[PDB]
Formats: C-alpha cells, structure tokens, sequence
C-alpha cells in the first residue's frame, strides 16, 4: 500500500524531533510536559505505574528539577497488527540525569508514540512510557 | 524544591495472567536464544517483524559495534533504512550472527508498559555471558523492547524488538558473582 521505507523515514524524523522536545521541555519547561502524552496515557517508573494525564501532571512536578544527557536513540516503526489503524512508533533512550539532591544516574527509557492528524501538522503524543535507572537496586 | 526520588521497584506485570504469559514466553525464547541454533526464532517472529541493536555511544563492544543503530548520531536516512532488520528472515538472520549466550532469564527485569486485545509492549533488563568466541566469558548488561501480537496457538508473536547491549559495571559483576558463606 505504502512503501516500507517510508515508514521508517518517518518514524526516524518524528522520534528525533520528539525526543529534543521532551527533554528540553522535561529539564527546563516541565510544566508543559504533561501536554506531550495522550489522556489514557501510562507511565511505569522504576516498576511504578502512574496513570492518566492528570496524574503524569502530578507525579512530573513532584520529581526534582533535572539535567538529562542523550547519547543514543533508535526507533521503529510498529506493525499495523499491533495498532490497527493508528500511525505508532517505538523510541528507545539511552543518557544519563542529574536530578537535584541525587547523584548522576544513567538510564534507558522507551515510549511509543501515536500520530494524531490535525487542522495543521501531525502532532506526535506518548501513548505509553517506561523508565528505568541503570542502577535501580542501589 | 523537591529532591525526593520515588522508591525504586522491580518487575512490574500489572495482573498474574500477564506475569505468567510473559514469564513463560521468555523462558521458551531464550532456551532457543541460548542453544546454539537461533533458527527456532523464525515462528517466534512475524513475517514482517522488526529488530534492531544499539549500544552506548563509544572494544569488547567490537562484534555489535558493525549492527549498532543510533539515529541521534547517524543521519543519513539510507544508513538508517538499512541497519533496520525487517522480515522474520533478515532478523534471524541477523540474530545468529550475533555471538553465542548464555542468559540468566530468572533474573531479569520485566516491565510491562502497554497493553491491549492486540499489543503487549515489555521491556526486559538483566545480563548475558558470552559463551565463545573473542569475549568468551564476559558479562554483557542489556535492555530488550518487545511489541508482540496474540499468537495464533496460545503465545506471542513479535512485531518488534529493540535490543540495547553493554558491558556490565563493576557493580553489576559484583552482585552477578558473588557466593559468599551464609552469616547470622
């Protein structure tokens, strides 16, 4: 129907602009960053769920302020029989943070992102979250 | 200012049905990842599945350095297509290529971060050794990202997966290692 390569250009260009959104919004608007996830959306934090947008919002400003590195991303493309008639893309984060009154920790983050059509652009939003410290036992 | 981290977790399943879907699956794809012959994986996979690898941005790393897939760093949008592994053929293809493992499947940490009637997305943390080869015996860390589909038997079949590999800290071997005698 759509050439493979088209997907995977596009799944490219939206997780990489999306990803310099999130974590300049994260380190230095975070107020904002509850506006990057759909309402139904989920995160598990270190094997701690929040659910909804309204409490993403409260557990976002309930976190220290932080300073992230990003050193690796990849992405993909998620097959149509996963999402039946949604445009969704995998993105895996590898960096390391400084969160205030915490020693610097590396960490790896995926999400999958959700394509909605609208009047203008197409606005990418996390659908679902997960993230975890290299080093969560210690 | 807050500067209070919430209590760190491990493996987080949300219901017992899934710990036990998720737990069995894994079980049964590394007794294949782990044999010797990958070659089992193709009815694991989806005609149309995906895989690709990554590391940190840099060795003992050598045999995944050629595969590694970083887009933060590689622009080129050919480059880009064709480090991605696409058909259940190329990524375990791809897979056997990779070096022989050894992985402690008990120990891993499962999160389970999506969920509906046609996805299941989990990632998986824990350690693997090396079994042959250049690196024989060294502890590898990793962080593996599955989106599967319901398989047509009872199980899963993989749409996607994203693995991320390196080397385990000093820490991590500490722990891994570690067999001290019992004391009160």
């Amino acid at each position: 129907s759509v050439d493979f390569k088209t997907y995977v250009d596009q799944a490219c260009r939206a997780a990489e602009e999306f990803v310099n959104v999130y974590y300049t919004t994260m380190d230095k608007r975070r107020r904002l960053l509850s506006r990057l996830y759909m309402g139904t959306a989920t995160l598990v934090w270190n094997g701690n769920a929040v659910s909804g947008q309204e409490s993403l919002s409260e557990f976002f400003e309930m976190l220290p302020s932080s300073e992230f590195q990003i050193s690796v991303v990849d992405c993909q493309p998620v097959h149509d029989e996963a999402t039946p008639s949604q445009t969704t893309v995998l993105v895996v984060i590898c960096g390391s943070v400084k969160f205030e009154g915490n020693k610097q920790r590396d960490f790896n983050q995926n999400f999958i992102l959700t394509a909605q059509a609208s009047p203008s652009n197409t606005v990418w939003k996390i659908a679902s979250d997960c993230f975890r410290f290299q080093d969560w036992a210690s | 200012a807050p500067t209070t981290l919430p209590p760190c977790k491990g493996s987080y399943f949300g219901t017992e049905n899934l710990k036990s879907l998720v737990l069995h699956f894994l079980q049964q794809y590394y007794a294949i990842y782990d044999s010797g012959d990958r070659q089992g994986l193709l009815d694991a996979y989806h005609d149309g599945a995906c895989c690709s690898l990554s590391i940190p941005f840099i060795s003992s790393l050598a045999e995944y350095f050629k595969d590694s897939r970083n887009v933060k760093k590689l622009k080129d949008p050919t480059l880009r297509f064709r480090l991605l592994k696409h058909t259940r053929l190329n990524v375990v293809a791809f897979l056997n290529e990779l070096p022989k493992t050894q992985h402690d499947v008990n120990s891993f940490v499962v999160d389970i971060s999506a969920q509906t009637s046609t996805l299941l997305c989990f990632s998986v943390n824990g350690v693997f050794k090396e079994v042959d080869g250049k690196s024989r015996d060294s502890l590898r860390a990793f962080t593996r990202t599955f989106i599967a589909v319901p398989a047509s038997n009872s199980g899963l079949c993989i749409v996607n997966d994203e693995l991320f590999v390196r080397n385990a800290s000093s820490e991590e071997i500490q722990r891994a290692f570690a067999m001290p005698a019992p004391t009160p």
